[PDB]
């Protein structure tokens, strides 16, 4: 983006914020912080805003199952639960119906 | 300069996805050709998966099988053997030996050889009618005749040996059943058995979800790499724009 | 023996389908505590193999099936089998449609490998041109410009 002029870049992070709105509706403390986060004359808290999500992603990893403390790496594990869980579902289904 | 700056952005973001594709990987790519056989080595990789994924996928849908055939209504041929049973005011021998001992099960059923599954009619004529119909039936039913409540022993030619039962079945015709192992009557440790059988499958299945993870995974690179290749190839391994810029 | 009776001398026969015509039966007693690794339900006849005998058994003949006294109290009924322990006949007829299947399978992999390999050829020839010619592809003819 360093060669895209600021008018384009504020149209972008309009956007995402747009969707970010109805990503966090559910969660508080990510709202709040979204919240924080529009006043100009805090860049931090953006930035903030940011850890605030990974640091977040990290406490609800559910560790006892998932090790990668970087998120972007646990969707692999989460997809291997998924699938793990179908497999179980089937059986659960199979005991139930006999 | 201008002409360099229009490259840049391009140039850049090009850099910035190769450089996650293959730092998502092991390797790091130089060349085109590089790419190419990367895809060929991923090839490799799922060609493989997907054999073993399927190995492990026959060897689970034998177990699920092997465990069922022990359901209900008490563990035995009960695909036919249910309609062949309450169809007929009788009773399945195998369920009317439930309760045998462990020990005992073996011997009992060696003695009764392929007759374990038999259904005890006392009268052996509510099937004498409907036999000409069974066409959908085990390939040899067994049926005995007594009261299903208190059926008393069939008699045999019975001659026990050490860990099996020699019979005359016919006249000049021996069967000779060792004693076996986890037998048909005494159906109620064999349900622990097949819970056994669940337990063993359980890693089966885990092992197979391994292997179909890897095989996801493996699938969604190469779909990440066609993808990278179709927006990308024309400025892949370019020089970089901002140094000359700069200089 | 014929095709026609082997899935009734089957269905007969049941599990004693698969048995060894021995006349004595002397040396199975003294060795049957001795056999562990034969099948569990071995099944063992008397009968002089140069000559068997039919095997005795009270057959009642179905549509399909039949009905034995196999012992007091004990009638079983089984049905017509295919592709009967007796009457084989080696067949090897079978044997020769699973190798046409296999050999159909066999050439049509030969075709996708063929194909295979030509898409490998068109993926280089691609690849060669994109690096030795990407630069200048697809951009305007410099003549006109110099002439100019």
């Amino acid at each position: 983006l360093a060669y895209m002029e600021g008018g384009a870049l504020r149209s972008m992070s309009d956007k995402a914020l747009g969707a970010l709105r109805l990503a966090v509706a559910d969660n508080e403390h990510l709202r709040d912080a979204l919240r924080l986060s529009e006043d100009p004359k805090r860049p931090e808290r953006k930035v903030q805003f940011f850890i605030a999500v990974y640091q977040h992603l990290r406490e609800r990893i559910r560790q006892d199952i998932i090790r990668t403390d970087d998120p972007v790496d646990a969707i692999e594990q989460m997809e291997i639960e998924l699938a793990r869980l179908t497999e179980e579902l089937t059986a659960r289904e199979q005991k139930l119906a006999i | 300069i201008q002409s360099l700056t229009a490259r840049a952005p391009v140039w850049l973001a090009a850099q910035d996805t190769l450089n996650q594709l293959c730092e998502q990987s092991g390797e790091t790519l130089a060349s085109s050709n590089d790419v190419t056989e990367y895809m060929q080595q991923l090839l490799e990789r799922e060609r493989e998966a997907t054999v073993e994924r399927d190995e492990v996928a026959a060897q689970k849908r034998e177990l699920e099988k092997q465990i069922e055939r022990l359901s209900q209504p008490s563990g035995a041929e009960d695909s036919r053997m249910i309609a062949l049973a309450e169809r007929f005011g009788g009773v399945l021998l195998s369920e009317i030996y439930d309760d045998i001992t462990i020990d005992d099960a073996p011997y009992f059923s060696a003695l009764y050889g392929p007759a374990r599954h038999g259904i005890v009619v006392p009268d052996l004529s509510l099937v004498r009618p409907h036999l000409e119909t069974l066409e959908d039936c085990p390939e040899d039913l067994y049926l005995i005749e007594g009261d299903p409540q208190s059926f008393d022993d069939s008699v045999f030619n019975a001659e026990e040996q050490t860990n099996a039962v020699l019979v005359k079945s016919s006249d000049r015709q021996w069967r000779y059943s060792r004693y076996p192992e986890l037998p048909l009557f005494g159906r109620a440790a064999r349900e622990n058995r097949l819970e056994a059988l669940n337990l063993e499958r359980d890693a089966l299945a885990e092992r197979y979800a391994t292997l179909s993870f890897d095989v996801q995974k493996i699938q969604r690179a190469h779909q990440a790499f066609s993808q990278f290749v179709g927006k990308h190839l024309s400025v892949a391994f370019d020089t970089d724009p901002e140094a000359e810029i700069r200089e």
